[PDB]
Order: C-alpha cells, then structure tokens, then sequence
C-alpha cells in the first residue's frame, strides 16, 4: 500500500513504529550499571527440554570488554552483532585501544537506518542492551530500531520490560557495591519470570573494572548467587 | 614459439576424392617428444575435417570452441553444416584475439554438396594465425614443415587423382617432407574421404 | 522499478498478448503464398487520399537478397524489428559468409519478442510479421505473432477477416501451383476481403522468382497482372 | 521488483512473508532427525506414483560434504538452490582455512543466507525449513535446526514439516540418551510415522557417522514397519 | 484498472496514450502547413504562443517566437505541440543530423531523419517511464538527386512522406483544400515556381484558418535548389505575396 | 510501485499465485507423453490443428533436440519453450566444451530448474509457462525421463503424460505400462494413450507426432516419425 | 481520475495536471519581477509571506543571484528546486567556458536550462523543479533580453514579466506606461508604489528588510550589483510619502 | 487523501505533504533555543530525559572549532548531517588551510536535503538544525526538511516554542550591545518560558562561541551559577 520510508500524518515512520512493536515481545533481559562494572542478565525462555540450551544463548559479547542482550527478531540481532564486533576489531586494528562502548552504539545505529537511503530494505527490528568497560568508565547503553540510542544506569527489555523498569526504580541506588547489584538483578528478574528461577533458567554475564574483561558466569556463579538471593 | 610443439599438416584434392593428412608428435622444449599419438586432424562434420598445426594447448582449445559453434549450428538449423560457413565462422574466431592471439595455423578440407542427386565439389584452404584465408584448389600445407611440402607437392601433385594414386601421392609428400625436418614427424596419419566411405591409414614413417 | 507489467491472469491467456492480436486483427491485412517455383507476400494499403504517396510508406521491405518481410499492425514496431532483422543477417553474414537462413532469422526475431513480452517496464510488439525467403533447402513461408512463436505456412493471411481469406485461400490453392496463378489468387483474395474497389497504389506485392533477388513490383507490373 | 522490499512490518509488528514462508514449510513432507553418541540418524518420508515415478530421482536427504548432512522439509527448488550456495560455501571454507567445515559454521551461514534473503529487496524467503547434521571440530555430532526467518539452535531431537508439533511432542516422551543404532531408527521410524501412513515406501531413512552416510537397505525398513505395525496392533 | 494510464494495450488493442499526446498536440491550435512543387520546398506555420494558462502579454517580444526551427543548413522543421517538447525534439534532431555527419561523412538526409526521430518516438511507446513527446512536426530538404522531398511524423512514430500536409486542428477538413490547390495547381521557371508555391502555401493558410494573416502574425521559409539552404523569409515580403493573394 | 503485479511474493497459503496460473495455462494445452522402453525413450505427443495449410513437412513444433543424446517435449506456451530450448542448448555445448564428455541429463535439466526458478523469486519477472519431459540416455544412468514444471520442481517418471486430459493418459500408462517392453510396443501404446486422451477412437496419422532415442551400435540417434511411417504404426495398431 | 497522480501519465483530455498543480503552487509563493530601462535593467523580489518572521535580518534573505557577473537570475518558487537550477546554470557556463574560452550567450543558456526543467517532466520517479525562473542580462550594443522558463519548459523572452503572488495587478500596473524609454534610477519609484497597491501584506516598515533588489546597467558598467540603500531610502521615502497623500 | 502515498506528488493545492510531515516531526521535537549579540552566539536546549533512570541525551553538538549546531527532530538523521559536517569542514581546513565558510556549508547541507526530497525511493530528514558560528561575525542559520535556509537573529525549534519567541520578540531590541552574562542570562528565561517542570544543571545543555571564544560547553559550576541567578 505503502513504501517503507514513508512518513506519517504525525511525522512518524510506520516501518520504524511496527518495529518498535516488534521488539515489545521477547525474552526478558535487565542490566545494572555500577562503578565496579556492569552486569546484564536474560530470563533464558528455554524451548522444550530437545533442546541443547548452549546453542540457545543469549548474552553475547561485541569484543572482550563489552557484553550485550538482546531482543525482538533474533537473525537480525545476529546480523548487527557481527557487524558490530567486525567494526570494533577494524578499530582495534586502526588504533591500538579498545573501542569506547558509545562509538559501537553510534555504528550499530547507523546500520540500523540504512534501510533509509540517505543495501539493507527494511529496519532491523531489535532492541540491545549493550555494556562494557573503558578509560572513562562503566556504562550501559540502549537501542532500539528508531536510531535514538538513551544511556542508563539500569535498565529491561522484552516481554516484561515495563515492570523490570518498574522494581529497578524503586531498588536501584547510587553508590552501589557489585554484589549488592548482582542481587538486585537476580531479584528483579526473578520477579519478572513466568517459571521459577533456577540455574539453568538464567544466565548473566559481567565486566569488572579491574579486569576490563567479558565473563559469562557459569552455574557454579550462578547456583551461589542464588543461595545468598534474600526471599 | 612454433618450434615448441613443431607440427605440420597436408591435404590435396582429386577426382570426387579428398584427402588430409598429419604428424603424430608432441614436442616439449623443441629437441625432446612426448607422444607419438598427437592427431592433429579433428573430425567435426559428416563430411568437413580440420586441421590445426601449432601449439597443443591453442590446438585444444580452438577444437572446443569450433565444436561448440559446430554443434549449436547442426542444433539450431537442424541440418548439416557447410565447409564454408564454417570456414568463414574460423576466420571469424582467430580475428576475434587478433591481439594475443591463438598461435595456431589451421587448414580446412572437406566437400561442398551442390544440390539439385548431389555433387560433391572439394574444398580447401588455409589460415594464418589471425585468418588470412586463401582458397587454393589444390594441394594445401601448413606448419612449421610447410616448405619442404610446398616443394614435393609440384613435383608430386597430377591434378584430379584416383583415390589410391592420391593417398600414395600424399603419403609420399608427407613422409619426405617430415624426414628432412627434425621437430616434426613421428609417426603420421592420411584420412582419405568420399561421398561413399572414408579410408584412415596410419603410415610405417621414420618415427625415431 | 523494473517489473513485468504483462502477467498470468487466472486461467493465464496472457491478456496483453491477446489485445496484441486484437490490434492486429483490426489493422489492414497482409497475405503471403508459397508456390512450386517462388513465394509471395503481398498486402492491400488503404485508399490514400491524394496527398500521399505510395513511393514513401512501404509495407513491403527486403531484410537481405533474397528474403523479403510484410506486416500488419502498429508501423513503429515494423520498423525497429525490421532493423534489428537486418542487423542479425548482418551479423550472421559476417560470421559464416553467407545469406542468411529463413528459420535462423525467424528464431532470433521470435526470441526477441518473447523477451519484449518477458522484460520488464516495456509492452508487446502489436504487429504479426510475415516473412517469405529462399535458400539452400527450397522456399519458406513464416508468420511472427505478439507471443513470439512462429508457424511454418505454404499460404496464410492476417489481419480483418483473416479467417474468411484463410478459407478462400484454403478453397483456391495446390501445392504444384505456378507462381503466376498464386499471384491472381492473391489479388482474387484480397478483392473479395476488402469490400470495395481496387488498383494501383491501392495494393502493394512482393515476390521471389526462383533462385533469384527478392523482388518488390512496381505499379505497372500490378496494373498489367490487374488486367 | 527489481531491488524494493517486499517483505515489510505488518501494523501488529509482523513479517507476513516470513509466516506465509512457514505456511509453505508446514506443507511441505515431513522429516526427523536424533543424535546419539557418536552418530545421528536422518529421517524424511516420501510420496511417489506406483509403477510411474522414479524413486532414484528424489533428493529429500543428501549429503553437503566428507561429514554434513542436510534434511529439509517445503519447495525442493528453493532447497536445491541453498544446497548448492551451502556446498560451494563448504569447499570455500575448505579452501581459505584447510580444515572441514563444522556443523556450527554451516548452520550459522544458512541462517545468514536465509536472514539475507529475508532483509534485501526483490527477493523473497526461502521457503523451507533445513536441519543440518554434522560433526563439530571437536568430533563432536551436533545436529542443527534452522527456520526460514533465520532462527536457529541446536537440538537432540527435533521434527519439521506436517505435523512437527505432534511428532515433536512423541519425541520427548520418547527420545533417551546415547542409544543404540538400531534403537535411534527404531524412534526415527516411530516418530515419522505417528503422522504417515505405514509402508516401507513412504520414508527415506539414513545414518550418519565419521565414516560416511549410508542409507538403510528396503529389507531392515520393511522388517522395522512391519514389526512396529505388529506393536500397534 | 490502468489500462491507459500507461503506454499498455487495451482490451480493444488501443494504446490510448497515443491519442491522448495527438489530441494535446491539436489543443496548441496552431496550425502547420507544408508543400512542395519541383526544385522548391515552402513550410509555413503562426507566431502565437501555444494554449495553455499563460497568455500573449504586452511585454512579449513577438519576433522572438516561432514555431519553424531548423536543424542543418539544408533541413528545416516546424514542431507543433508543447514547448519544452518541441525544443527536445529539435535538439535531437540535431543530435542525429550531426552524428550522422560525423559517422557517415555526408549531410543527412530528412527520410532517415525523419525515421529515426520515429525509431525514438517507438522507444518512448515501447517503455513505460517515458511520458510521450506532444510534438508533430514537418521536416523538409533536398536530396542527392536535386529534388524536393517533405516527410510528416506524429507521436504515434509513424513517419511517412507527403507533398502537401498540415498540422493541428481541422486537418481532415484542410486535406480538401490542399487537393485542391494541388489539382488547380496540375492543370515554369525556376524562380516563378517559388513564387507560385508560396503564395499557395499563404492561400492555404488563409483558407484553412479563414482571417486575414498579418504578416508579423506568421512565418514562412523555403529551401529550393537556387540557395538549397532554410532561411526564413522576411515580413515585408511575405505583406507584398499576401497583397498579391488579395 | 503503484503498476506493480506482485509476482515473486507469497500467497497467504504459501503458493506464489503465478506458478499456479502458469500450470493451469500448461493444463489447458495439448497432451504430451512420455515413455520409457528397453530399447529406447519416447516422447509422443498430439498437434494442435491450426489450419491445413500449415506444413506437414517437418514443422516438429513439440518435441525438439537439445543434443544427440537429448530431447524433449514442450507442453505450454512455445515462445517461452523456445528460449528455454536454446538455453539447454547452450548448457549442453557449455559442459562439453568444459569437460569434453556430455552432459547427463540430470546435470541439464537441474540448470532449467535453476534457471526457471530464478525469476519465480530473483527480481519481478514472470515465470516461464512451460513443462518439459526431458529425456535421453547417458552411461552413468541409462535411458531417464523427468518432468519439469515453472516452479523449478522436477522428478524422474518411467512413464507419464502431461497437459490436458493428462489424467486418463496416465491412467492409461498406469493400465498398459510394463518394465521391460519392446519400441513397437511402447510406440503403440503411445498411440493409443494419445487417442484415448483425444477422446478419439482411432488416432489421426496428421494429428500426432512421435519421436524415440536408442543406443543403438553404441551411437546415440534419435528418429522423427514420418507421415508414411505413422499411417504404417495406425494400420498395426487397428490390427491389434 | 488517477490521471493528475503521475507526471508521466496524460489526461483524457491530452492535458498533464501535475504540472499545472505546480503552477498553482508558484502563484501562491513569493513573487518576481524583472523589467528592462534605458541605462539598463532592474529586477526586484517580494517576500512578503515572511513578514510574520521579526527574527530575520535586514534584507538577508535573496532569491536574486547571477552567472558570470553579467546576467541576473532569480526564482519565484521552491528555494531549493531553484538553487538547484542556478547551480546547473554554473555549470553549463563553466562548460561552455572550459569548451571555447568565452562567456555562454544567454540564449543558449535558457534553452539549456529549459532542457534541464523539462527532462525531469518524464519520469515518475524524477519529481519536476517547483520553481518559475528569470534570466535576464543587458548590454549597450543589443539591449535587455529578459526570459522566463517555467516548469513546463517554455522560454519566451519579454521586455518584462512579473510572476507569482498578485502577478495580474502588477502587470496591470506595468502596462500602464512604456518603460524602455524610462530610465532605471527613477524606475524605482514606479516599483515602490506597485509594490504597495498591488501586495496587502506590506507597509512602511516592511519595505526595507524584505524586499530584494539589484540592476545591470552602465552605472555598474554592465554588472550585477545589489543596491545600496542611499539609493533605495530616497525613493521609498517618496513612495510612501506620494502614497499617504 | 490520496496524495500523500510518495515524496514525488503535488496536490491540488500544489503542496508536498511528505515534506511538511517531516515539518511536523520537528515540531513534535524537544525543546532548543539560540541568541546573539554583538560579538557571541550562544546556544542552549533542553536534553530529553525518559526516565529517571534514563540519562539526559545529547541535544547540542560540535562540528568544528569556531562553529556548532543544536538538534530538535529524528537523532538519525542529525547524525548523518553531523557526520557530513564535520567532514566537509575538516575536508576544507585539510586541502586549504583554512576556516570555510559557513553559508556555503549551509548551502551543502540543504542541497543535501534538496537531493532527498526531491528524486523518488527517499526521503526528506525528519530534522532541522539550528546552526550557530563566528565566521567574522556571529551568525544564526536554519534548516528545514525542504531545501531552504534562513539566517535569524534569534531561533527556536519544537515543544513549546512559541513561549520563547514571545519572549524574545519582547526582548529582541536589548540582545544586541550587552555582555555575554546577561546574554546567557536571556537564553535561560526563554528556555524556562518553554518549560511551563524545573530547569536544572543535568536536564540543560548551554554552549558559547565568539570572537576569542571558541565553541565550548558551560561547566557545571558555572551553569550553576547561572541557574541560581535565574531563580533569584
């Protein structure tokens, strides 16, 4: 009836809005930034018990200091995750340092409106949750298909994203210890599960501050993190 | 370049009678064979024959473009093919790389069918490497042994010739013409066509 | 933006192709006939008023020596295929050295009007070619169509009332036919499809006498065949 | 058209071309696939003519290279054509990396392939559905699942085409771990045929290890549906 | 459902695009006409603006406007229909005239010009993205046999010869009046005959308009085998041949 | 945009709507048959009458050679036949000129799939209306017949008929067919499928054409049944 | 009925709509006029629908440019369709420059442009130019020679044209004396008086930051030149003065 | 109704709808506003904030020294602007060796919208950009979605805009000749008039540039200061 990049009566493109209704079902992910690193977390909707559940993963990393979560159409994440980390290891090329987390935002931004030519066809339909460390420091970062990347000091995204935002606000707090932020995250998003939290029914990922490195906690992580979760 | 795969290649016409003729080596680095089986005539049409004297690989690869454009041409026409269109065609193929182009000096021999019953007239020519064609009604040479058989041909060639009389005529023309020329002979093959059948002999040449 | 504007309808029929043929059948006719020692392709003009001249307009064309081309249809068509006709004998006689074969140029020009009909962003060709030649393997007759497939004839017509000159024809033919008599069958079955009264400058003939040049006749050669 | 999106967001947020992709998957024939061990077992069903169809000429189960398999389920051209861009991407990799390609890698890139037919202008979705079966580089047998909207994952059991949900939800009650060859055709040839009719001529079953394919000869088939069909009755 | 919007066949095997672009072509209502007798060729036509929303102003340099143009030396025309298309299809007109001197070495001749402005014309049929040229036109010359020759085409692409033709409106009604000029014509010096052509040119106009034809109001030009170049005759002289009619 | 014909995009059921069409077009169009028989493969099939006047004389306007060793039955439009013909054509002297063997029929009749199956989904291009019954003889396979179709699909057959009243046709194949038979045999029962799906009782020797390839004196040829040689096939076939 | 959605498409009637809703879209917009004198040619602009704008500069705003320092060209429509068509005028002089060594004859330079306005009325994915331009110049020898293309891609020159918003009082004012016998200073008195009969939008203040002027004439020795305002305040004081009376 | 399916197609009227859609986006934007006066230019705007735990987005941007630009539209499509900006600028100063000249950068940026409107299969940014430098003289540009550019000496682009303009054509004759405090100062009240719920050091952005003054954002402190002045 219509082409992609056409405009609203309101000034609004409908290709980027039905997007933006797109990434509002998905798995439920929450991140948690604090001055000792930053932590993301996924609800982990495991298929039926076929499945192998370490193909199924959702917390990949963009380079060795960041992380990332995603939601909404999940081939198309894949498509900007791997141009994000093939542009951050040209910059690592070019230049000797990492890549500051907001450049890799800014890029996976650009490609995702190169459906507007001003090639891809259409906008991508994922929402991110990427974290990392730099020289300036700890920080979390959103995206969304319309282009606006907003950055946080907790956020969610997925099916219930609103409530996650909803408990972060009332719990999270500045001045934060790592831990405290790690219990935190297991408790707002166990309160957000559908099925009850366990440690194969969850997985999280970090980046310390002294170690500047990506690290997937395993179940051992996990199983302890749960055991000193209040209830 | 020639000297390289040295070669050569006959044909003389006759009375309702036509006959090709060849060497059977490979050279490699002039001074040093490796076959003794190397036809250089190529059957491409009931009644047109072929024959290309230079190096193998140009040999080669102008036998599968020519075949290709022969077999699409039967295909397509449903008919069989005429001596000179695919003369016209070859000449047409070597000026299309007239730069860096196929070193290879063909012949074509064959019959022309004039129809009304039938009568087969023969045909011959000759190519330079680019398609310098030049219809000769006689006895047609090429190679790098194309001297010594311009020199027996005139001495040897009686104009419209029997068959048998035309092989022996051949046959003797090529086999003095290849003993006097080092890179060239090993062996040799006369293919004598008519309307009614077509006769290949292979001859007890110095091959050594 | 390149996209096929003619489509399979339900039930297919390719309706672009069928207004085509609609197109030709309301254009002026053209006939062509197939004899024992030569072929014919010949066609009524309309009754021109007086301003123009026949020696311009020219239904009747020669692709190569002896191969000869009528139409019946849209005129711009006819003159960007018969163009492109005579590059490919062209082509052809540059290649193998000779005059072109009848069924090689019926092909080519086939091909090209089915691609007309395949592209994109374009239309079909509204005309039905009607090309007549001699060669090695005896004379030949085609008839084009907008689909771009091809008939082999010994007598056929196009154009108004084609059927009812397909049946006159059919009802005065033989396959051992001189050349003359298939020239006044021609004139007999387009006087009985016009409806009206004719003479020179009215129709126009063109004709291959045996192995020979494609010949188109003048206004006096009709006039005397006339009488 | 020539390079315009075709595929589009619906107002509900919905690629309509890709679900009309699975419409054209879920008609297509069945197929299954387990693992177990140090092999896998590849099972697809088949529909032929009596006395007029060549049954040599189907290729509903193949084989990519020395170690992958293939199985598909919806449009045999669409699925030719992917076969071939996947085999010329395996001696691709094969060529610039002097190691075989792993399942993984060739799973990956018929979701990317399948992603990028599905997110360009003037081409529309593959519509099939392929799980592929392989060894891993660590001789590891991992047999992957792919969707025509790019999903992917890597399964113990899983079925597609008609019927999938049913056959899917056999295997779970069903499916145990490191099984004989003769009990993984056993499930195979139960599964395929909880939603196919019972005849040896209707399936098309094979076995995959280090060594190569091999497909099961008509008389162990004949003898595993006729004793299936004596445990049903 | 856009059968005609387009340059598509109809169900009656009519390309309605076709009449559409020859009937705005006549909207223009100017009026066209050519000629020829032997050894001379006369193209007349009106200096008006076409019919559209602007109008004749006072501050309008009449001279300026013309509906003859010419190609070559030797090759004149007169397109009628709207503007911008009648300047792209001289402009192509040149283009081929040159490029034909270029690759063949002689000045074109106007049949072959004449057949591929046509040929272009059949190219804007053909394709859907080109819009159609609103722009008949007359082009008239002299041939390598020293003869006069005039060629019409339409934006149907159907280029056909002529010796007396004209353009716009009332065309089926002035075809009566040019046959009859003609036949009372058939019933000469080199220079006479000029004469002769020209004033039935100016009488036919006349008589197919029916007012008076001032001079500055309209445009006359000729080739011939005394100067065998276009040039455009002056208004003066086009006053003394018109009080010659009168 | 807006003129657009929505040709390379799904139906709501996942069938395109184009190739449907084109296969009701291939439906309505003349029968062609296909066998396959120990001495050779046969491609009989019945012409369309235009007029009488057409040429007897050769005129093949169904089945076509694509090589020595290939051959084949048009059942559709014939313009998009004849571009496809020469396309198989050009593949055929491609693979020789490549490899300097023939081609296998599998390997040609997978580039016309491919080949038709690109413009069902590359770009907005209609698809070919045309089916085929390609058929020849290679030695890693023997004698094969398949059955192409617009959407890029084809299968082997022994033996079937396409185009209209194909059902009766192959029911007839079905009835008559054996495995191991005789070229008369198989040439009879093509008459007789073919004047069964005509609904006629006796064929008409102007109304059919026939074909066969055999391997005979290890040289492929093929034969195109003349007038005289088929009212000699319909006199054995009202005897029997 | 579907036949004014494409400019490629015409009418039933043999007449193409989309170009005469751009015609009414210049009418409405900012207007132009450009008229020829004695000594040389003054040519003037009213931007009368930016009165509502207070926040811009004294007389910033300039829809007057030129090519080669010796022919005027301005616009009366879309601002950027219109710098579009000025940057094409650049280029074709700079061409004809780089070709033969000599500045393009104005002439030339219409058909050209028209050329360009007009190849893009062919094509729906092209959108036509928005923009009815004048391009005039003046020298000692031939005189003024004042053209107009317009959208359609019609060049027809005049002794002086208004276009756009009120064009028809205007006119209706331009032909109420000869102005070749006029010369171009004292000229400007005539343009100030049209300007306030014919426009109601405009007054005494908005006369000196709105409206654009520049002349080619001997004064500048047959070059561009915007006008200083010693010269403009003294005949808008008289204006206004002979318009209160 | 019907005409506003493509950016190629006027109305009736004769009016380009796609372009004044792009119009409206900018004015459903946030909040932004800039002044000059005799020797500085300063610019201000309110960074969007969705959240609490949202941070402030970045509104104002530096392309250059000496020259900047403040947003209010589709972030996007700033971004590409932004990018090409900084790239013709620094292109210049690379092949040159000196500033460039801003109207003509002007001019390339609307060009660059011009080519977008008008050639079918794209779009027109859904931007404009309030663009403010010292190229000898303090200068305010403007950008809209159609190819145009006007040259102001006050502006303000989205949200409640015409608080502020009342203001400033209130106080428009007192902006020239006075210091850059009470300049600042002004730009502050007219950004709270946009307000209508607080201003505060993180939810405003605030730039300067004049003549020995490049461009450089306020520091906290400072804009502190200037806040608490406002509230007395």
């Amino acid at each position: 009836d219509r082409g992609v990049n056409t405009f609203s009566p309101e000034g609004r493109l409908f290709q980027v809005e039905y997007a933006l209704g797109a990434i509002k079902l998905g798995s439920t992910a929450v991140g948690i930034c604090v001055n000792d690193g930053v932590i993301l977390a996924s609800e982990r909707r495991i298929s039926s018990t076929l499945i192998e559940k370490d193909s199924v993963e959702k917390l990949l990393s963009i380079d060795d200091h960041i992380g990332c979560a995603m939601s909404g159409l999940m081939a198309d994440a894949r498509t900007l995750i791997d141009y994000a980390r093939v542009e951050c290891n040209h910059y690592k090329f070019i230049y000797n340092e990492n890549i500051n987390i907001k450049s890799c935002v800014e890029l996976i931004s650009e490609l995702a409106l190169d459906f507007s030519n001003l090639i891809m066809s259409r906008p991508f339909g994922v929402a991110l949750l990427i974290g990392g460390v730099d020289k300036n420091g700890p920080c979390l970062w959103y995206t969304e298909p319309s282009g606006t990347n907003t950055r946080f000091s907790a956020a969610s995204i997925g099916s219930a994203q609103e409530g996650a935002e909803l408990l972060l606000q009332e719990n999270y707090k500045k001045d934060m210890t790592f831990e405290q932020a790690e219990i935190l995250a297991l408790t707002v998003l166990r309160q957000v599960m559908e099925d009850k939290l366990s440690t194969s029914n969850v997985e999280i990922c970090a980046i310390k501050k002294s170690d500047q490195t990506f690290y997937k906690y395993n179940t051992d992580d996990i199983s302890r993190i749960i055991d000193v979760l209040p209830s | 370049i020639y000297n390289y795969n040295g070669g050569c290649v006959l044909g003389m016409s006759g009375s309702n009678c036509v006959a090709i003729a060849c060497d059977l080596r490979l050279g490699a680095n002039t001074f040093t064979t490796v076959s003794t089986k190397f036809s250089k005539i190529f059957k491409m049409n009931n009644n047109v024959y072929v024959g290309l004297s230079g190096l193998a690989t140009d040999i080669q690869t102008l036998y599968e473009i020519l075949r290709y454009r022969v077999n699409l041409y039967e295909v397509r026409q449903d008919a069989e093919m005429d001596v000179e269109c695919f003369a016209n065609m070859l000449s047409s193929i070597l000026y299309s790389n007239r730069f860096s182009p196929y070193f290879v000096n063909p012949i074509v021999v064959g019959f022309k069918l004039k129809h009304y019953k039938v009568n087969y007239e023969p045909y011959l020519t000759a190519y330079d490497l680019i398609g310098a064609k030049c219809e000769t009604r006689d006895f047609v040479v090429n190679g790098v042994t194309s001297e010594q058989l311009f020199g027996m041909c005139e001495s040897l060639y009686v104009k419209d010739q029997d068959e048998n009389g035309l092989f022996e005529t051949i046959s003797q023309c090529l086999l003095s013409a290849l003993d006097r020329d080092c890179i060239s002979g090993w062996g040799a093959e006369v293919l004598v066509l008519t309307p009614e059948k077509i006769i290949k002999k292979k001859l007890k040449a110095r091959m050594d | 933006y390149s996209f096929s504007l003619t489509t399979f309808s339900p039930t297919g029929k390719l309706v672009q192709i069928e207004y085509a043929l609609n197109r030709v059948s309301s254009s002026s006719p053209a006939l062509g006939i197939r004899a024992k020692n030569g072929v014919i392709i010949a066609t009524e003009k309309k009754s021109p008023n007086e301003l123009i001249e026949e020696n311009s307009i020219f239904k009747i064309q020669q692709i190569s020596e002896h191969i000869g081309i009528v139409y019946a249809g849209m005129p711009g068509d006819f003159r960007v295929l018969l163009k492109r006709a005579r590059k490919e004998a062209i082509r052809y006689s540059l290649q193998y050295g000779s005059e072109i074969l009848v069924k090689e140029l019926v092909k080519i020009i086939a091909s090209i009007v089915q691609e007309f009909t395949q592209t994109g962003g374009v239309r079909p060709f509204g005309l039905s070619l009607l090309i007549c030649g001699v060669d090695v393997y005896g004379y030949h007759l085609y008839q084009i169509d907008p689909s771009g497939c091809y008939f082999n004839w010994m007598a056929t017509c196009v154009g108004k009332d084609y059927q009812n000159n397909m049946s006159f024809l059919e009802k005065r033919y033989n396959k051992d036919i001189e050349i003359e008599d298939a020239i006044h069958t021609a004139i007999l079955t387009l006087k009985e499809s016009y409806e009206g009264v004719l003479n020179e400058k009215n129709i126009e003939i063109g004709v291959a006498y045996d192995n020979k040049p494609f010949k188109i006749l003048t206004q006096n050669e009709i006039k005397d065949y006339l009488i | 058209s020539y390079d315009r999106a075709i595929t589009v967001f619906s107002p509900d947020g919905h690629l309509l071309q890709v679900e009309h992709a699975l419409e054209a998957v879920k008609k297509g024939g069945c197929a299954v696939a387990i693992k177990s061990s140090n092999f896998a077992v590849l099972a697809v069903e088949k529909k032929n003519i009596p006395k007029l169809q060549n049954p040599k000429t189907t290729e509903k189960l193949i084989k990519l290279d020395e170690h992958n398999c293939l199985a598909f389920a919806g449009l045999n051209a669409d699925a030719r054509v992917l076969v071939n861009k996947t085999r010329l991407e395996c001696q691709r990799y094969y060529l610039n990396m002097d190691e075989p390609a792993p399942v993984d890698y060739i799973a990956k890139y018929v979701a990317k392939v399948q992603q990028k037919f599905t997110h360009r202008g003037g081409v529309r979705p593959f519509g099939i559905a392929t799980l592929i079966a392989g060894f891993k580089n660590n001789k590891e047998i991992c047999i992957y699942q792919t969707e025509p909207s790019g999903i992917y994952a890597a399964w113990k059991a899983q079925a597609i085409g008609k019927n999938a949900k049913i056959v899917q939800e056999f295997l779970e009650k069903n499916y145990q771990e490191n099984m004989e060859q003769k009990d993984c055709i056993f499930l195979a040839l139960k599964a395929i045929f909880e939603v196919v009719e019972l005849s040896s001529k209707n399936v098309e079953v094979a076995l995959l290890t280090e060594k190569d394919l091999t497909f099961i000869e008509e008389q162990e088939i004949n003898s595993m549906v006729e004793l299936i069909d004596q445990e049903r009755t | 459902m856009y059968d005609r919007h387009l340059t598509i066949f109809s169900p009656d095997g009519n390309l309605y695009q076709i009449e559409y672009a020859i009937k705005a072509v006549k909207n223009t209502n100017i009026t066209s006409v050519g000629v020829k007798g032997e050894n001379c060729a006369v193209i007349i036509s009106q200096k008006k603006m076409a019919t559209q929303y602007i109008s004749q102003d006072k501050l309008l340099d009449y001279n300026n406007i013309t509906n003859i143009y010419n190609i070559t030396d030797e090759i004149g025309c007169s397109m009628v229909g709207m503007p911008g298309d009648c300047l792209s299809m001289v402009y192509k007109a040149r283009s081929e005239a040159s490029e034909f001197l270029y690759s063949n070495g002689y000045n074109v001749n106007a049949e072959t010009l004449c057949r591929n402005i046509c040929d272009k014309i059949q190219v804007y049929t053909q394709h859907a993205y080109m819009r159609l040229h609103a722009c008949s036109g007359m082009i008239i010359g002299i041939d390598e046999n020293n003869k006069p020759e005039l060629f019409k085409f339409d934006p149907s692409g159907f280029c056909a010869g002529y010796r007396a033709c004209v353009i716009g409106n009332k065309e089926q009604e002035s075809i009566s009046v040019l046959e009859r000029l003609l036949e009372k014509r058939k019933k000469e010096t080199i220079d006479e005959d000029i004469r002769n052509t020209t004033i039935l040119a100016i009488e036919a106009l006349q008589t197919i308009l029916a007012f008076d034809l001032k001079a500055s109001e309209i445009e006359v030009a000729i080739v011939s085998t005394k100067n065998r170049n276009f040039t455009q005759i002056s208004e003066k002289e086009i006053d003394n041949y018109l009080t010659y009619i009168a | 945009r807006r003129y657009d014909s929505r040709t390379t995009t799904f139906s709501p059921e996942g069938r395109l709507y184009q190739v449907e069409y084109a296969l009701e077009a291939i439906n309505n169009a003349s029968i062609t048959i296909g066998l396959i028989t120990k001495d050779g493969v046969i491609l009989g099939a019945d012409k369309v009458f235009i007029s009488k006047l057409i040429d007897k004389a050769n005129n093949y306007e169904k089945i076509y050679k694509i090589d020595k060793h290939i051959f084949c039955g048009v059942a559709g439009l014939n313009a998009d036949a004849n571009i496809l013909i020469n396309q198989s054509r050009l593949y055929a002297q491609r693979y020789l000129y490549n490899y300097n063997e023939v081609q296998p029929v599998s390997q040609l009749v997978v580039q016309i799939c491919d080949i038709k199956q690109s413009y069902t989904q590359y770009g907005g291009l209609r698809p070919y209306g045309v089916s085929f019954l390609i058929g020849g003889y290679d030695t890693k396979d023997g004698y094969q017949l398949y059955h192409t179709d617009p959407s890029g699909n084809y299968s082997g057959w022994f033996a079937t008929a396409i185009g209209t009243n194909n059902l009766t046709a192959s029911s007839v194949l079905k009835q008559e067919w054996k495995n191991d038979m005789t070229l008369e045999e198989g040439l009879l029962l093509a008459l007789k499928t073919l004047a069964k799906s005509t609904d006629t009782e006796i064929p008409k020797s102007e109304k059919i054409e026939l074909a066969y390839l055999t391997n005979k004196d290890g040289e492929v040829y093929q034969k195109y049944l003349t007038e005289k040689e088929i009212e000699e096939l319909i006199k054995l076939y009202t005897q029997k | 009925a579907g036949y004014d959605l494409s400019v490629s498409t015409f009418s039933p009637d043999g007449r193409l709509y989309q170009v005469e809703y751009i015609y009414k879209s210049i009418n409405n917009n900012n207007t132009a006029l450009c008229l020829e004198c004695k000594d040389g040619i003054i040519c003037c602009c009213i931007n009368s629908n930016m009165d509502k704008n207070k926040m811009i500069k004294k007389n910033s705003y300039n829809r007057i440019y030129h090519v080669n320092n010796n022919i005027i060209i301005t616009y009366s429509g879309f601002d950027g369709d219109a710098r579009n068509i000025i940057d094409r005028a650049r280029s074709e002089a700079n061409t004809y420059y780089y070709n033969f060594h000599t500045n393009i004859p104005l002439h030339i330079l219409v058909n050209r442009i028209s050329l360009y306005i007009h190849a893009y009325t062919l094509y729906w994915h092209m959108r036509p130019f928005a923009a009815s331009i004048i391009i005039s110049s003046f020298n000692e020898k031939d005189k003024g020679d004042i053209y107009c293309i317009e959208p359609n891609g019609a060049c027809y020159k005049y002794s002086g044209i208004v276009i756009g918003k009120n064009k028809e009082m205007f006119k209706t004012e331009i032909e109420k004396k000869d102005y070749k016998d006029i010369n171009v200073r004292d000229a400007i008195e005539d343009i100030y008086k049209f300007i306030l009969t014919s426009d109601d939008h405009m007054n005494k203040n908005n006369l000196q930051n709105l409206v654009n002027f520049s002349w080619i004439c001997k004064e500048s020795s047959y070059e561009f030149q915007n006008i200083h305002e010693e010269i403009l305040t003294p005949a808008l004081n008289k204006a206004v003065e002979y318009i209160e009376k | 109704n019907l005409y506003d399916t493509d950016n190629i197609i006027y109305s009736p009227e004769g009016r380009l709808y796609q372009v004044e859609y792009a119009s409206e986006a900018i004015k459903q934007g946030t909040c932004a506003v800039a002044i000059k006066s005799k020797d500085y230019v300063v610019v201000s705007g309110l960074k969007k904030c969705i959240s609490k735990l949202s941070f402030p987005q970045e509104k104002i941007f530096k392309i250059d020294d000496y020259i900047g630009i403040s947003m209010s539209g589709i972030t996007s499509d700033a971004k590409v602007l932004t990018k090409f900006m900084q790239n013709e600028c620094l292109s210049h100063k690379f092949l040159y060796n000196e500033n460039i000249n801003i109207e003509s950068l002007v001019r390339s940026v609307a060009d660059k919208y011009q080519k977008n409107t008008q050639k079918s299969s794209k779009r027109a940014f859904g931007v404009g950009l309030m663009i403010a430098a010292y190229h000898n003289e303090p200068c305010i540009f403007e950008t809209r979605p159609n190819g145009s550019y006007f040259e102001y000496d006050a502006l303000s682009f989205g949200a409640r805009s015409h608080a502020s303009k009342t203001y400033l054509e209130k106080n428009l004759h007192l902006f020239e000749e006075c210091s850059l405090e009470e300049l600042i100062l002004h730009c502050l009240k007219a950004l709270k008039c946009s307000l209508s719920s607080e201003l505060t050091i993180s939810n405003t952005a605030l730039a300067v540039v004049g003549k020995n003054h490049p461009w450089q954002e306020i520091s906290s402190l400072q804009l502190e200061e200037y806040l608490s002045k406002v509230k007395m």
